[PDB]
RNA sequence: AGCAGUACAUGCUAAGACUUCACCAGUCAAAGCGAACUAUCCAAUAACUUGACCAACGGAACAAGUUACCCUAGG
RNA sequence: CCGAGCCUGGUGAUAGCUGGUUGUCCAAGAUAGAAUCUUAGUUCAACUUUAAAUUUGCCCACAGAACCCUCUAAAUCCCCUU
């Protein structure tokens, strides 16, 4: 029973552990050795000068990049206390729950909510992502979740990502941009609940899903957390309850919004 | 709260509400307390799930009764010995699909059968030969030579 | 190969093989025939369809490509709509 | 990292389980990861070497290899290959068994 | 300067279809029972099983004007013969399987 | 300068725009064929248009 | 041998194979759909595409004589 | 030693081809091919090292591999058993 407590026991007969009685684990040093252009193959074409040129990658930089968040993630993360559903979950959550990692520089534009796991989702969840699978918005609803997808520009995204590094920098928060024009299709169509569409037409939507998939439908009006589960943030919001322009004060705990008039008409726009 | 010049309210005017996105429409719809709804997970080897719907066709008061008829000619071999339609569908991996593909069976059914003017179409290689050896079995059809 | 740069001592990627190669998560490379788009008049139909497939370099070749890009090229994306999503992952593969 | 919530039903709908209480009375104890999952990884080198590893083991490690080696025989047909790291209190296995040992010692108690 | 032609499959060997059993310039083997013939002259399996290679008596098809020419030419009681390259199947086309219980 | 074969293209009369280089003797009218075209997915007729090279 | 005749589904797609061999390139092909049913880059083009006797023919984008005044190199 | 001075710097300049390259032990370890302004060199091949995974490898019974005239013998390919 004792393998932990018979090394320490050993220990008390041997010698003083010191300086001059260590040395490196069996196999974590190699013996050194002592003494004591690539791609040119001589004359011909290379065989990587010889293929001809394809636009494998071309505008690979330019390419927008979502990381995928399965229903199986985050049930995961749900079942261990790490994102709570009982609240809004978007973005900052997810980073802070250590759910989902973006790296902005690497052209991440957010989370694409993906069906892998749809079968065994039972959480009721309030979910903001940019991107959302039919399949996935499908499970989310058929347990009384709300879901809905939003755009976020690459200096909004590092900031929501990663609030406190943005708040040490001293700026008012930004309000953030607009999709661009391809996006935005995608955004005001009510099928991918696009936060920038009408919401007259959802209930049309959400029927279409629930009748296509075979459940019904809940009522999420009836729900005790109907308040939470259809909390938003506005278009140009980048944090829930926190308005362009205000400039957080860490250090004492406070928060400065300017009372210009120039200053609101342009965070406010 | 904040609002925003693209706040969905100055957006949509018409469409401000707190129930306007939530709301349940009340409102061909297939029931589906009266559908009895199986699933097949996968074991080890295929990778696709398996979902059934099965339910009493004769007794189906959602069909209409000429439907339920046309139905059942067509679809006999579907039909077992209880009289209860079997549907299985298992082209995904998801439950989901597999039950949407099953639901999309018994639409395409119930509209084939109130389609009354069935389109005419090429036959399938297996049915030519059949035809001709139908014809060919009339052809040794006698009479009875004194009756 | 630039093996340490002059102004950062990095290991530098060969842009010659960006242009010509597609390299999947797995660590297969994709390419295209040589000659592909010419004389087409003077080319069978057979022949003129297998020099419009996508096709795998051999190991010896994935190893140099793999040694003329950097670790950048070699990172896992998640482009949307990728037409070779699937084929970065292999499967059923025992090796 | 948050301590896993207090549910009613378990395992969860994603599968987790937690550790029973008190601990399994044996000679070996297998401890969960900071993210209260079981130790049980699959590695593999050279491209074909499956192998599967079971961490922070506690105690007699060379009981965990035989209990192991019971449960893993009748599988496989043939006593499996393994190696002991008595030092890292590590457990080494031949092939892939992630997914069969982790429901083996979520049983036991671990 | 040379090419390699010739059997690729040997007697008694497992082929698969579509695989070449031999190349050549000139029909050195014929095809016989499940070999397929290219453009080229190719022999290529057409379906699974195992190579066989037997001589068979060699008839032309009436309309090979150089090939009849040859047969009528010969004497009476003479039989042209040649190799031929057959194809063994392995397996049944199919089995008749369960598949539910009504 | 002169060969005993021309290679030219022919334009799809549909209008899809189709169209498939072809061989026919140099001392010949402008060719017109009934080649089938992918877009239609049925022969229609082609009409020689533009010369392309001499063989 | 650096071609010709003569067709215009030398359409599309796709198992499995061959190959001068290493690469590049090249070659054959069931089933199926539809029919019939007997070199690289470069330069021109809307596109589809075309073009170097690049013959030193794996082709540097583009360059000769001469030195017995010779200079340097090793064998 | 000026068929174009000398000095310093660029400069540890480039090429070419020689020469040299410093303790011990153990294990494995010698191939003879193709392209190239290339044959005094190189890169894909041949052989060769280490580690790893898995299952056959070598030797080889019968049967089998074209006519066209084969010098036609000595042999080859394939190949269970052993
Ligand atoms: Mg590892
Ligand atoms: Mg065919
Ligand atoms: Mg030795
Ligand atoms: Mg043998």
């Amino acid at each position: 029973q004792g393998g932990g407590a018979r090394a320490l026991d050993l220990l008390r007969g041997l010698p003083r552990v010191s300086l001059a009685n260590l040395k490196p684990n069996p196999g974590s040093k190699k013996p050194e050795r002592r003494p004591r252009r690539l791609g040119f193959e001589g004359g011909q074409t290379p065989f990587y000068i010889r293929i001809p040129k394809y636009g494998f990658n071309e505008g690979h930089s330019f390419r927008r990049q979502y990381k995928p968040l399965s229903l199986n993630r985050l049930q995961y993360l749900i079942d261990l206390g790490r994102v709570d559903p009982s609240q809004p979950i978007d973005l900052t959550q997810l980073v802070n729950g250590r759910g989902v990692t973006i790296q902005p520089l690497k052209r991440d534009y957010g989370v694409q909510l993906v069906e892998e796991g749809a079968d065994t989702f039972t959480a009721k969840v309030n979910i903001e992502v940019q991107l959302a699978s039919e399949l996935a918005i499908a499970a989310i609803e058929k347990n009384g979740g709300v879901v809905t997808t939003a755009f976020y520009d690459p200096r909004s995204l590092d900031i929501v990502c990663k609030p406190v590094p943005f708040f040490l920098r001293g700026q008012p928060i930004p309000k953030r941009m607009l999709p661009p024009e391809e996006l935005v299709p995608y955004y005001t169509d009510a099928k991918n609940r696009g936060y920038l569409a009408d919401p007259a037409k959802f209930p049309e939507a959400r029927l279409e899903l629930a009748r296509k998939y075979g459940y019904i439908l809940p009522d999420i009006t009836k729900d005790e957390l109907f308040k939470m589960l259809c909390t938003r943030k506005d278009p140009r919001q980048i944090f829930f309850g926190l308005a362009p322009g205000w400039v957080v004060n860490m250090a004492d705990k406070k928060i400065l919004k300017p009372t210009d008039e120039n200053l609101l008409k342009y965070y406010t726009s | 709260e904040f609002k925003s010049i693209y706040s969905l309210d100055k957006l949509y005017p018409e469409s401000q509400g707190s129930d306007t996105a939530w709301r349940v429409p009340n409102g061909s719809d297939i029931p589906l307390d009266r559908l009895t709804i199986s699933y097949c997970r996968s074991s080890g080897n295929k990778v696709n799930s398996k979902a059934e719907v099965r339910f009493h066709l004769a007794t189906a008061e959602w069909i209409a009764e000429p439907v339920r008829q046309k139905i059942a000619i067509t679809h006999k071999n579907k039909i077992n010995r209880l009289g209860e339609l079997i549907l299985t569908s298992e082209s995904s991996r998801y439950q989901f699909r597999n039950l949407a593909d099953c639901l999309q069976k018994i639409r395409d059914m119930i509209t084939e059968a109130s389609q009354t003017p069935k389109e005419p179409t090429k036959e399938d290689v297996k049915l030519h030969r059949i035809r001709i050896e139908n014809m060919n079995r009339e052809r040794l059809r006698q009479k009875r030579i004194h009756s | 190969l630039t093996y340490f740069s002059a102004r950062k001592g990095k290991r530098k990627t060969v842009k010659a093989v960006i242009d010509r190669f597609l390299r999947l998560h797995c660590g297969l490379w994709v390419r295209r025939k040589a000659g592909y788009k010419k004389k087409l008049w003077k080319k069978t139909p057979a022949r003129k369809k297998r020099l419009r497939e996508f096709v795998f370099c051999n190991k010896t070749q994935s190893k140099l490509l793999d040694k003329m890009t950097t670790s950048f090229w070699k990172r896992r994306n998640w482009y949307v709509d990728d037409p070779y999503q699937k084929y970065h992952d292999r499967t059923n593969l025992k090796v | 990292i948050p301590d896993p919530p207090k549910h009613e039903h378990y395992p969860t709908p994603s599968g987790w389980q937690p550790p029973r209480d008190p601990p399994p009375n044996l000679p070996y104890f297998v401890r969960r990861s900071r993210m209260h999952n079981i130790p049980v990884y699959k590695d593999i080198t050279h491209g074909n070497r499956q192998m599967t590893v079971i961490r922070k083991v506690e105690g007699d490690i060379w009981a965990l290899q035989k209990d192991v080696e019971d449960f893993l025989s009748p599988l496989l047909g043939k006593t499996p290959v393994t190696q002991v790291n008595e030092v890292t209190g590590t457990l080494r296995i031949k092939g892939y068994f992630d997914q069969e040992l982790k429901a083996w010692l979520l049983e036991k108690g671990f | 300067s040379g090419r390699r032609q010739g059997i690729k499959k040997m007697e008694g060997h497992y082929v698969h279809a579509g695989n070449i059993i031999a190349t050549q310039r000139h029909f050195r083997w014929h095809p016989g029972a499940h070999v397929g013939v290219g453009k080229n002259k190719c022999l290529y399996a057409l379906e699974e099983g195992i190579v066989r290679y037997t001589k068979e008596v060699y008839v032309p098809h009436p309309r090979n004007t150089e090939a009849v020419d040859l047969i009528t030419r010969l004497p009476k009681g003479a039989v042209l013969y040649k190799t031929f390259v057959h194809v063994v199947p392995a397996k049944p086309e199919g089995t008749f399987k369960l598949v539910a219980m009504l | 300068s002169k060969s005993k074969n021309i290679l030219v293209r022919m334009v799809s009369e549909a209008g899809t725009g189709f169209c498939f280089n072809t061989k026919r003797n140099r001392l010949r009218e402008k060719l017109t064929l009934l080649h089938y075209d992918p877009v239609v997915k049925q022969r229609v007729l082609f009409v020689e248009k533009k010369k392309i090279r001499s063989l």
